[PDB]
């Protein structure tokens, strides 16, 4: 499951 | 083609936090463009995404949709939650994000605040109905994602 775009 | 270096500006500027140059080049082909080159991506997930929050309440205003899916089918708000932005989500939410959503594997909203262990998100969504018992296709719950050393969050999802 891949992480959707953006960043913490 | 015009459209598409536009767009592809578009998409820059909104993960780039520019709102000036996201009101220049936003018209109806692009403020919900997708990111064909990455994951179907549209300027509100990547504002979401990144913490944009300018660029997310410009959009929000200008007709940008809250429900668009990515090509996982991730809304902004979960990208706002796992990410762990609170004005983003809410946001969001105050437009009509629906906080039950779930992607293609079943995972919520909640499910990725839980896990990222933010008080905030975890309590907006909360408020709005988000449900800690859903369990998505690895047949965890909301809670069940919270880390096991999160006790404030673990209670916090127990409610009751
Ligand atoms: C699914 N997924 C990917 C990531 C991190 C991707 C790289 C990154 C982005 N930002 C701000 N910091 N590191 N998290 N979850």
């Amino acid at each position: 499951r891949e992480a959707g775009d953006g960043a913490e | 083609s015009g459209n598409s270096e536009a767009d592809r500006q578009l998409l820059e500027a909104a993960k780039a936090g520019d709102v000036e140059t996201v009101k220049k080049l936003c018209t109806v082909q692009s403020v919900n463009c997708r990111d064909i080159e990455g994951r179907q991506s549209t300027p509100l997930h990547f504002a979401a995404g990144y913490n944009r929050v300018s660029v997310v309440e410009y959009l929000l205003q200008h007709g940008a949709d809250v429900h668009a899916k990515d090509k996982g089918g991730l809304v902004p708000l979960h990208n706002a939650c796992s990410y762990g932005h609170y004005e983003v989500a809410e946001l969001l939410v105050k437009h009509g994000a629906v906080v039950n959503v779930a992607d293609l594997w079943k995972f919520t909203p909640l499910h990725e605040a839980a896990a990222k262990g933010k008080y905030e998100i975890c309590k907006l969504l909360l408020q709005h109905g988000a449900d800690p018992t859903k369990k998505n296709r690895d047949g965890n719950t909301p809670l069940d994602l919270v880390k096991d050393g999160d006790t404030d969050i673990q209670d916090l999802l127990r409610g009751d």
